[PDB]
């Protein structure tokens, strides 16, 4: 066994003297609720090896310790601290009643050990992955929720879409804090047929579809500048804290910042995260009320609307009866649904018709017009 | 697909073998000298045990995922700035992520070698999921030396390479080493490896580099030896089929 049988003597060298913590049972072999806690004491000695020392005093053969410590009790269990009692357990215990209590005591041992294997053991072991899951979440901005206003679906039709949406944006700034992201559109169909004309990769064209993210962001930002609201960026979004505590929005480009370490597609050149997965995943990263895709239909339909006589709309749809249904055609790229099921904070999007009035101010007040697409 | 820079070297300096200090550094900044002859070196340095640190620190302030990479890429970034300065009398420089991105070609007609950060500029925009960054080191090495279509991807490890179980270990004595595997291969197996398990995941969607080599920067000679296509290491195939 890993018990010490102690001895008054002893007990300066084997608990005083000794660094880490020591769990020492004040027993008798009268003491009946001693003969009972003894099996379940030896059990969690090999338990918690190398966590907790078990140590034993048989106050007939070693009278002088237990007065010394007020012992007017048996059994009773004492937590040593570098020479100090820091936990007191009088009477007999369950098996889990007495793991309860060592846990709740050896909380900063164990966040000691586990801060340890976080630095002696690779990132890829599932054991650091696991204990990390395990942290605390905080959301940065949770007041906050992110919108992407559509290239091809709003911003490439101009004065008609985008001037009501601007409108709606300036009212409904003042009741949420809003963060404004912007697609790209056709001038990125355009760059991306020319560059894989060329046969240039994915990296190359994500960095050509990002500027026309960054004209539209321009372009809005510059409706809304009268308003006090600001057009940000830079790559550390450091103007986003003071515009949204004081104006309560910003317009930023939708486009990720991955440029030539972009994620090539399966097959093909063209960048599988564009616009719809840029906005999200900084939705997903703030840790935001919601993610609201202002686009030019209702929502999701079983095919392309635009492309179809006769489709049928879906109101309430999760990822996996998106993927079961096999979309020839999304609403939002594949990947982002992808991504959707992985996310922490923003568990579910939700697709509106920006170019009918009123959709997103009442998307905005919570209520339920368009595609929900939950993650489960 | 076209390859970029395909007379390019891309070699990966591992995070926890600038953690090594003189001992691993100095003798591998001899290596690199002799080497910059013989090759056009575009020089990624891993993050290592700071990182570690910074998640220890980043998580018990609870911190989101996409918050702990930019920390994360920033001590990867240190470790170049470091290894660039032993380098610096040989006309070698660290230049920084827009730079590696727009103008490489430039700075490799300039000088023979530069020193980038080997992690990607994922910043918030990581993925979720898990709450330490995936695209890491290895990853970001792999993602740059792919697009650019170079002619090879060296990973420099403080290991021989790849092993069943970590050589380091308490299972060490059951850890038998592997010269060749597949990306899928290892993919497949679970448990920890010596390169970040979403480096598997981008080789599966590689379009130029067929293999990458993993190699003991601890022993002098392998570095050299692998840049030559001699197999002194692990060699983990990509699944990009040849001609
Ligand atoms: N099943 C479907 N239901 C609804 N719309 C669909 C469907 N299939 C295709 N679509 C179309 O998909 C498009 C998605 O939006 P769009 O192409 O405008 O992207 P964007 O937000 O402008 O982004 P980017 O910056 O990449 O250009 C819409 O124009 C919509 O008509
Ligand atoms: N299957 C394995 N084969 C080889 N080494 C392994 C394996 N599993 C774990 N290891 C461990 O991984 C270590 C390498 O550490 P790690 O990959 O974290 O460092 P690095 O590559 O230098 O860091 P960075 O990601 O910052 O560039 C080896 O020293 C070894 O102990
Ligand atoms: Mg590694």
């Amino acid at each position: 066994d890993k018990i010490i049988h102690l001895t008054d003597d002893s007990f300066d060298t084997d608990v005083l003297k000794a660094d880490g913590a020591i769990l020492v049972d004040f027993w008798a072999e009268w003491c009946g609720p001693c003969k009972m806690i003894a099996p379940i004491l030896d059990e969690i000695a090999d338990e918690y090896q190398g966590k907790l020392t078990v140590a034993k005093l048989n106050i007939d053969q070693n009278p002088g310790t237990a007065p010394k410590y007020g012992i007017r009790g048996i059994p009773t269990l004492l937590l040593f601290k570098n020479g100090e009692v820091a936990a007191t357990k009088v009477g007999a215990l369950s098996k889990g009643q007495l793991k309860e209590f060592l846990d709740a005591n050896l909380e900063e041992e164990k966040r000691k050990r586990e801060e340890e294997l976080l630095m002696q053991r690779s990132l890829t072991d599932p054991q650091l992955q696991a204990a990390a899951a395990a942290a605390a979440d905080f959301r940065i901005l949770p007041d906050a929720t992110v919108i992407k206003i559509g290239g091809q679906s709003v911003i490439d039709r101009g004065r008609a879409a985008v001037y009501p949406l601007v409108d709606e944006i300036v009212a409904a700034r003042k009741n949420h804090k809003l963060l404004i992201g912007t697609g790209a559109g056709t001038r990125a169909r355009h760059l991306y047929s020319i560059a894989a004309g060329l046969g240039l990769p994915a990296g190359v064209l994500a960095q050509l579809g990002s500027s026309v993210a960054d004209q539209n962001a321009a372009m809005l930002g510059q409706l809304l500048a009268k308003h006090g609201i600001p057009v940000v960026g830079g790559a550390g979004l450091s103007a986003v804290p003071l515009s949204l505590a004081e104006v309560n929005a910003v317009v930023f480009s939708g486009m990720p910042p991955y440029k030539l370490w972009m994620r090539p597609a399966a097959e093909g050149v063209i960048p599988p995260y564009r616009t719809d997965a840029g906005c999200f995943l900084l939705a997903e990263q703030f840790g935001c009320k919601q993610m609201i895709f202002v686009k030019d239909e209702d929502g999701l339909y079983t095919a392309n609307p635009k492309t179809s006589k006769d489709a049928t709309f879906i109101p309430r749809i999760s990822v996996d009866e998106m993927k079961a249904k096999g979309l020839h055609d999304s609403i939002l790229e594949f990947p982002v649904l992808d991504l959707l099921q992985s996310a922490q904070h923003v568990r579910e999007v939700q697709v509106v018709n920006g170019l009918v009035p009123g959709n997103l101010t009442r998307a905005l007040a919570g209520e339920h017009v368009g595609t929900i697409i939950t993650a489960s | 697909p076209i390859r970029l820079l395909p007379w390019l070297q891309v070699v990966k300096i591992g995070g926890r073998v600038m953690d090594r200090g003189a001992d691993a550094i100095l003798p591998l900044v001899e290596e690199l000298r002799k080497l910059l002859p013989e090759h056009r070196l575009l020089i990624l340095t891993g993050a290592g045990v700071r990182a570690r640190h910074v998640f220890s620190v980043g998580l018990d302030l609870g911190l989101p995922v996409g918050s702990l990479a930019p920390l994360a890429a920033s001590e990867a970034g240190q470790n170049g700035h470091i290894l660039a300065a032993m380098l610096a009398s040989e006309g070698v420089s660290y230049v920084e992520h827009p730079t590696v991105a727009d103008q490489l070609a430039i700075h490799l007609s300039a000088t023979r070698a530069v020193v980038g950060s080997a992690f990607p500029p994922y910043h918030h925009h990581e993925f979720p999921g898990s709450r330490i960054p995936p695209h890491r080191a290895d990853t970001g090495a792999f993602l740059l030396a792919d697009a650019f279509g170079a002619a090879g991807l060296t990973i420099v490890e403080n290991v021989d390479g790849i092993y069943t179980a970590d050589p380091n270990g308490p299972d060490r004595g059951q850890a038998r080493f592997l010269p060749e595997t597949s990306a899928t291969d290892l993919a497949k197996s679970e448990g920890p490896l010596p390169v970040d398990r979403a480096l598997l995941d981008v080789m599966a969607t590689a379009r130029h580099i067929e293999r990458v080599q993993v190699v003991n920067g601890l022993v002098p000679g392998r570095l050299t030896a692998a840049l030559r296509g001699e197999h002194v290491g692990t060699l983990i195939r990509t699944g990009v089929r040849p001609a």
